[PDB]
């Protein structure tokens, strides 16, 4: 549910 | 005796860290500025923020992250930030004056200006003697980078699915940490190192559960939210 965490993980 | 694996992890997480720390602070000019009641949560909301997205740059370089799901990663990333955030200001704080001394006198911060950002002495008196008693160590940078990755992937944390995968991918950095201490730290300084490195992160958890029980206090009030940033409001809730 945590858009800004999981697009700078990817 | 150091394994070629170990010396590996390592040299990962030492030019992952200063990849993701800049000990010029360079970018704490594109912060809103310094300003000495909420007063000064503008400046920190950003330098929090900012540090959040170092992090997990530091924490995608770990060996075995990679390896877990995108949820475990979130999962990992979101209990572990503050904590993280905490450990590496380690390496600008001073004892000479309390302070995060972070290159110039804008960017030196002691506990009146940690307090003016709306969180209570209930976490920064506590805070600042973790940093002293973390400060009294003298860990190696390597010792350091390590604590940070033991940090992150930690199987415990709330919501985590591939428990044993993160024990695993942990347990492989606790066991490089341990082997290191004894072969590369001399004593005295070696003293029971990894028990009271171990007991940093209890001391973490403890300041987390205060900066979370803070945090929602401050969010409460959509005057105090709206001086955040969008990765603060994600991350913390
Ligand atoms: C300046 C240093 C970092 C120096 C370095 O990296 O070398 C950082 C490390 C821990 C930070 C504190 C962590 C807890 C608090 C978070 C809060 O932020 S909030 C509203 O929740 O988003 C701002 C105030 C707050 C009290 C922070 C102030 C800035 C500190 C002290």
């Amino acid at each position: 549910n945590h858009p800004m965490l999981m697009n700078l993980l990817k | 005796k150091l394994s070629e694996e170990q010396q590996h992890i390592i040299a990962i997480l030492l030019d992952a860290h200063h990849k993701t720390y800049d000990p010029t602070y360079a970018d704490f000019r594109d912060f809103r500025p310094p300003v000495r009641p909420l007063s000064m949560l503008p400046h920190l909301a950003d330098l929090v923020s900012y540090s959040i997205q170092k992090v997990i740059g530091f924490a995608k370089m770990i060996p075995g992250f990679r390896d877990l799901t995108s949820d475990d990663q979130i999962v990992l990333l979101k209990s572990s930030a503050i904590e993280v955030i905490m450990l590496r200001s380690n390496q600008s704080f001073t004892m000479d004056d309390m302070s995060w001394d972070c290159g110039s006198q804008d960017y030196k911060y002691d506990v009146t200006d940690v307090s003016k950002a709306g969180h209570t002495l209930e976490l920064i008196e506590p805070l600042i003697k973790f940093q002293v008693g973390l400060k009294k160590l003298n860990l190696h940078e390597e010792e350091h980078v390590l604590l940070m990755a033991i940090c992150i992937v930690s199987p415990d944390r709330p919501g985590v699915q591939d428990a044993k995968l993160v024990e695993a991918i942990q347990d492989r950095l606790s066991n490089t940490l341990q082997t290191y201490i004894r072969c590369r730290h001399p004593p005295p300084g070696s003293h029971q190192l990894y028990a009271k490195m171990i007991q940093k992160l209890a001391d973490l958890r403890s300041l987390n559960e205060e900066h979370s029980k803070q945090y929602r206090s401050l969010s409460f009030q959509p005057e105090n939210s709206m001086k955040l940033t969008p990765l603060v409001l994600e991350v913390f809730g």
